[PDB]
């Protein structure tokens, strides 16, 4: 039932630039929103939890925010190691609407 | 400490029932959500379902129900693919939620499932 | 939806049943530590319950 609409599909940014990634929830999820980073051949890694909290071992350049149904992942001073694919995860397994991933954002660094 | 290892990934013909296992180790916690996530080659992450480990409480994605069965064991969580199709070709990961808050902190490296009527071929 | 609701309630019931009250002896700072730790976990289950249930109540 829950649909997470993630935009954009792809972003190209030079080193030191700011990246903005958005996720829109089809239902009210409140702080039930997390952000993940995935690099080729590896499982995804937690970046942001409870919509705006920085996860253990994540650079401070990664920022999460949420206002109602709109959620944002900001990467302030993009580094070469930030080239990856990003995903949001909304909802809860036992919620009426279940839990769902956004379609992802492929970030390339110039 | 906390570790998840998935196994069972094989090459199968369509309709061949298959079971994947998530070896759960080093978790101090008793009850927690153990989730199954899949990723088709070159595609996005898809939530399949979860089981809350202390109980028998199984939760499935709308598309997953009837096609997947999550089962809890003493030291394992299994995912059975009842009747796979070519659309079920993917890497299957197990991911644990350590707080009950909904987010995934620990992931397994994944297990690859290929559904095809053909044997492997080199590129 | 009706079976989902029943399953969510049986789950919430399981969560509450998984945090039973500790032995209230008040012996050490460890006795009052357990109570503090029990309360935090109770409040969390209360909050997880309300959020799960609000998805069933609209
Ligand atoms: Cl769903």
């Amino acid at each position: 039932e829950l649909v997470m609409t993630q935009t954009p599909s792809s972003v190209s940014e030079p080193v030191g630039g700011t990246v903005t990634i958005k996720c829109q929830a089809s239902q009210s999820i409140s702080s039930w929103l997390s952000w993940y980073q995935q690099k080729p051949g590896q499982p995804p890694k937690l970046l942001i939890y409870d919509a705006s909290n920085l996860a253990s071992g994540v650079p401070s350049r990664f920022m999460g925010s949420g206002s109602g149904t709109e959620y944002t992942l900001t990467i302030s001073g993009v580094q070469r190691e930030d080239a990856a694919t990003y995903y949001c995860l909304g909802g809860y397994p036992a919620a009426s609407y279940r839990t769902a991933f956004g379609g992802g954002t492929e970030l390339e660094i110039i | 400490q906390e570790q998840l290892v998935e196994s069972g990934g094989r090459l199968v013909t369509p309709g061949t029932a298959l079971t994947l296992t998530c070896k759960v180790s080093g978790f101090s916690l008793s009850g927690f959500w153990l989730n199954w996530v899949r990723q088709a080659p070159g595609k996005g992450l898809e939530w399949v379902g979860a089981i809350y480990r202390g109980s028998g409480s199984e939760w499935y994605a709308s598309w997953a129900k009837g096609r997947f069965t999550i089962s809890d064991t003493s030291t394992t969580v299994t995912l059975k693919l009842t009747s796979p199709t070519t659309e079920d070709t993917a890497t299957y990961f197990c991911a644990a939620d350590t707080t009950d808050n909904g987010y995934f902190t620990i992931w397994g490296p994944g297990t690859l499932v290929t559904v095809s009527s053909h044997h492997h071929h080199h590129h | 939806s009706d079976e989902d609701l029943l399953k969510a309630v049986r789950l919430i019931k399981f969560l509450y049943q998984s945090n039973p009250p500790p032995n209230p002896e008040g012996t050490r700072q460890a006795r009052r530590n357990r109570r503090r730790r029990w309360r935090e976990r109770q409040r969390q289950i209360h909050s997880i319950s309300e959020r799960i249930l609000s998805t069933y109540l609209g």
